[PDB]
């Protein structure tokens, strides 16, 4: 969830 | 890519050294949490990482984030024997602890110093952890191993350029990789220790993956 936004 | 461009690319993508402020946990959470934000940006700059899917990048970082944090702490603590340099202002001794995991970090730090590990080899070992920790957990898998083979070619190149013979290049490459098995064991026990501490929103997400 959160981790995706960081790599996005 | 070259064997030289691989090192310079990893050398240029190195994250900075951050600073710190029941009591000990407080400094370590904020340190880890802020330290991962730079590890996410460093991972994106590792050759071949961005070629993978968004889900693959997430999984690779879900299971290797604490391994990379520990090998980084060991690297900057390598020249402070019997101590661990969590931050320039947070240099702690073996009695300021947990201690079971503390002693393992020191043994690894004392082992890298025994081998006189170089920075060029450190950035390679750190990238291998990011790509190998979750590869065993179809066309994308062959690409990860293709990059891993390139990093292996880079490690040997660094050893050959250092004057080592073939027997010594293979021996050093084996000694370096065998330590990753211990670094993974440290993260396994460190995940159980932080899961027995029940932090940060970004952290907790990393805590639910294991
Ligand atoms: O539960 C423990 C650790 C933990 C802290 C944060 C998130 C998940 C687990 S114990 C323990 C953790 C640790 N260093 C790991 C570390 C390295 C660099 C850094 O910036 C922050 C932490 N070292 C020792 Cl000796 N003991």
């Amino acid at each position: 969830k959160i981790l995706h936004r960081l790599l996005q | 890519l070259t064997a030289d461009q691989m090192v310079s690319a990893l050398l240029d993508a190195e994250p900075p050294i951050l600073y710190s402020e029941a009591s000990m946990m407080g400094l370590l959470t904020n340190l880890a949490d802020r330290e991962l934000v730079h590890m996410i940006n460093w991972a994106k700059r590792v050759p071949g990482f961005v070629d993978l899917t968004l889900h693959d990048q997430v999984h690779l970082l879900e299971c290797a984030w604490l391994e990379i944090l520990m090998i980084g702490l060991v690297w900057r603590s390598m020249e402070h024997p019997g101590k661990l340099l969590f931050a320039p202002n947070l240099l702690l001794d073996r009695n300021q602890g947990m201690v079971e995991i503390f002693d393992m970090l020191l043994a690894t730090s004392s082992r890298f110093r025994m081998m006189n590990l170089q920075g060029e080899e450190f950035v390679c070992l750190k990238s291998i952890i990011l790509l190998n920790s979750g590869v065993y957990t179809l066309e994308e898998k062959d690409h990860i191993h293709r990059v891993l083979d390139k990093i292996t070619d880079t490690l040997i190149h660094l050893m050959a350029k250092a004057g080592l013979t073939l027997q010594q290049q293979h021996q050093r490459l084996a000694q370096l990789l065998l330590i990753l098995s211990h670094i993974r064991h440290m993260s396994n026990k460190g995940m159980e220790h932080l899961y027995s501490m029940k932090l940060s929103d970004l952290l907790l997400e990393m805590l639910d993956a294991h």
